[PDB]
RNA sequence: AGUGGAGCCUGCGGCUUAAUUUGCACCCGGCCCGGACACGGACAGGAUUGACAGAUUGAUAGCUCUUUCUCGAUUCCGUGGGUGGUGGUGCAUGGCCGUUGUUGGCUGGUUAAUUCCGAUGAACG
C-alpha cells in the first residue's frame, strides 16, 4: 500500500500541520478549521480501544453518531460502529478509506426496489 | 438544560458567604432548570433558616413573575416548588407566608401552590400552626382557596386552630360586604369535616352566620351539616 | 386567643405554637482545585372445506 | 423503554453495623459539622463521608 | 411563439422506505415527571431524602447498574368505571386604557466635536 506516493509507517510520523497537503481541498479547509471536542473524545476512544486490545486480533466495536468524523492515518485498525440514523455499522478502517468521511459507509436509505383488458363481446 | 452540574456549585450549602455568591450570579437570570437543582440542593443537605431565606429572596419572586407573565406555571418551577415542600417549615415559613401577607396574591397563585399542599401529605402540627397564622390575618382572595384545601386535608384538628377559625368565622359577623361562593364552600368544607369537634354554641353561632350572611345554594347544605351533627 | 372555649371531651395534644409565630475551610480550596407474502384476507386462500364432513343422513 | 423510577434497597438493621457488644467499627470524619456518630463508609477502594462530601482513598 | 418529442429541474399521484411530515410537522434511540378520595397492605425493628467513586451508554448521570454513608414520617404500594384539576372553552358580571386646543420652563471612561454611553416643572380656555 501507499497513498500519494507515501507509505503507512511515515504517515503515522507525519505530522499534523502538513499531513493536509496531501489530503484534499475539503479535507484541508476541515483540517485548517480544526477538529471539535467530540472528535478529539472519539481520537481518545478509540486510543484507548487500541491500547488494551490482545496483540494477536483486532480490539473491540467503539460506536458513535460522529457522520462527520474523518478517518485519519492513526485510526487504520480500529473496529467503528456508527449510526445511519435506525442501527449502527461496524467497519473495518482499512489504509486505503483515508479520504472519506466516515458516514460514507454507513448508509441511511434502502435502495428503491419497485394484465391488460381484452373484450370478450 | 441539561447535563452534570458543575461541582462549584453543589458547594454552597456548605460555603458562609452565600449571599454574595447569589448576589454576583445575577439573580434576575437562571432559568426554571437551574431552580429545580439548586431547590433540590438547598432543601436536600442545607439546613432550615437559609433555606428559608433562599425561599424568601429568590424562589417566590421568581414564581410570582413567572405566573404574572404565563399566566400559568413552568414545569421545572413546578418541580423546584415541590421539592421546597420536601422541606415544609422552612416552605411555609419562607414562600407561603409571605405570600399570604403580601396582599397582592392572585387567584391562580393560591390555587397553584394549593393543589401543591393537595399532592404532598404535609405535617400535622406545623400545618396546624400555619391554620392559626392564616386565620389571624386578614381576608382576601387567595387565602380563601388555602382554607378550603386544608380543611380538605381533613387532619387531627387541634382545639386552639378551631378556636382561631370560630373566632375568624364570629370575625365575619356584622359585615356587610357579599362574601363569594368560594367562602360558602370553605364554610361547607369545615362544616363536613369537623362537625363533630364543635360545640354547640358553636353550632348556635354559625347558625346565626348563616341566618345573617345566607345563601340562595349552598346555605340549606350548611344547615343541615349543622342540624345533622354529632358532637363529641 | 378567644373567651369562648373546649369546656369539655379530651384535650389531647398541647399545640406548641411558641416556635412558629415568634421565629419572625480546606473543603473549598481542594474543590476549587478539582474545578480546574400472506395477509389475513388471502391466508383464507390455503383453507379447505372437504375433510372432515359428518356423515350426510338421506331422505 | 419505560424509565422505573428508583427504589431505595430497604436493608435490615442498618444501624447495627457501627457498634461491638462499645467502639466504633467504622471511622469518624474530622470535619466540623460532622462527628460524634457520623460514621464513614468504607468502600473497597475508599471511604466517603454522606454528608458534606468528604473524600478520601 | 410554442408546450406535448429528448436531457435536466420541479409540482401533484403512485412506488420504495423507519421517515421519505403536512393541508420541522416526520422517523430511530436516551432523560424528566404522571392527582387527591375510599379501602387493604409496609413503616420508627425504621417509611423515605440526598451522595462519592466505578460502569452502562452514541456520550454523562444517584435522572439508571453496583458498594454502603447519611435524612428521618417531610411516608409509598395496589384496586376502583367514584369524582377529577397548573386543564380547554361560552355566557351575565365590577374596575381601567385609547377612541369617536393655547402659552411658558455632571464623579467616570469615550469622540474631530456641547460625540458616546454612564448617574440624573408649570399654568389658560
Ligand atoms: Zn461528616
Amino acid at each position: 500500500f501507499t497513498y500519494r506516493g507515501v507509505d503507512l509507517d511515515q504517515l503515522l510520523d507525519m505530522s499534523y500541520e502538513q499531513l493536509m497537503q496531501l489530503y484534499s481541498a475539503r479535507q484541508r479547509r476541515r483540517l485548517n478549521r480544526g477538529l471539535r471536542r467530540k472528535q478529539h473524545s472519539l481520537l481518545k476512544r478509540l486510543r484507548k480501544a487500541k491500547k488494551e486490545a490482545p496483540p494477536m486480533e483486532k480490539p473491540e466495536v467503539v460506536k458513535t453518531h460522529l457522520r462527520d468524523m474523518i478517518i485519519l492515518p492513526e485510526m487504520v485498525g480500529s473496529m467503528v460502529g456508527v449510526y445511519n440514523g435506525k442501527t449502527f455499522n461496524q467497519v473495518e478502517i482499512k489504509p486505503e478509506m483515508i479520504g472519506h468521511y466516515l458516514g460514507e459507509f454507513s448508509i441511511t436509505y434502502k435502495p428503491v426496489k419497485h394484465s391488460r383488458f381484452i373484450p370478450l363481446k | 438544560r441539561s447535563g452534570k452540574l458543575p461541582k462549584a456549585f453543589k458547594i454552597i450549602p456548605a460555603l458562609s458567604n452565600w449571599e454574595q455568591i447569589l448576589y454576583v450570579t445575577e439573580p434576575e437570570a437562571w432559568t426554571a432548570a437551574a431552580m429545580y437543582q439548586a431547590t433540590r440542593i438547598f432543601a436536600s443537605n442545607l439546613k432550615e433558616r437559609m433555606a428559608q431565606r433562599f425561599y424568601n429572596l429568590v424562589l417566590l419572586p421568581r414564581v410570582r413573575d413567572d405566573v404574572a407573565e404565563y399566566k400559568r406555571l413552568n414545569f421545572h418551577l413546578y418541580m423546584a416548588l415541590k421539592k421546597a415542600l420536601f422541606k415544609p417549615g422552612a416552605w411555609f415559613k419562607g414562600i407561603l407566608i409571605p405570600l399570604c401577607e403580601s396582599g397582592t396574591c392572585t387567584l391562580r397563585e393560591a390555587i397553584i401552590v394549593g393543589s401543591i399542599i393537595t399532592k404532598c401529605s404535609i405535617p400535622v402540627l406545623h400545618s396546624s400552626a400555619a391554620m392559626l397564622k392564616i386565620a389571624e390575618m386578614e381576608y382576601s382572595g387567595a387565602n380563601s382557596i388555602f382554607l378550603r384545601l386544608l380543611l380538605d386535608k381533613k387532619y387531627a384538628l387541634p382545639y386552639r386552630v378551631l378556636d382561631a377559625l370560630v373566632f375568624h368565622f364570629l370575625g365575619f359577623r356584622t359585615e356587610k360586604r357579599e362574601l363569594p361562593v368560594l367562602w360558602h364552600q370553605c364554610l361547607l368544607t369545615l362544616v363536613q369535616r369537623y362537625k363533630a369537634d364543635l360545640a354547640t354554641d358553636q353550632k348556635e353561632a354559625l347558625l346565626e352566620l348563616l341566618r345573617l350572611q345566607p345563601h340562595p345554594q349552598l346555605s340549606p347544605e350548611i344547615r343541615r351539616e349543622l342540624q345533622s351533627a354529632v358532637p363529641r | 386567643s378567644s373567651v369562648m372555649r373546649r369546656n369539655e371531651q379530651l384535650t389531647l395534644h398541647d399545640e406548641r405554637f411558641e416556635k412558629f409565630y415568634e421565629q419572625y475551610s480546606n473543603r473549598l480550596q481542594e474543590v476549587l482545585n478539582d474545578y480546574y407474502k400472506w395477509d389475513c384476507e388471502s391466508i383464507c386462500s390455503t383453507y379447505s372445506n372437504l375433510y372432515n364432513h359428518p356423515q350426510l343422513i338421506k331422505y | 423503554p419505560k424509565k422505573n423510577k428508583h427504589k431505595r434497597k430497604k436493608v435490615k438493621l442498618a444501624v447495627l453495623k457501627y457498634y461491638k457488644v462499645i467502639s466504633r467499627l467504622r471511622r469518624e470524619c474530622p470535619s466540623d459539622e460532622c462527628g460524634a456518630g457520623v460514621f464513614m463508609a468504607s468502600h473497597f477502594d475508599r471511604h466517603y463521608c454522606g454528608k458534606c462530601c468528604l473524600t478520601y482513598c
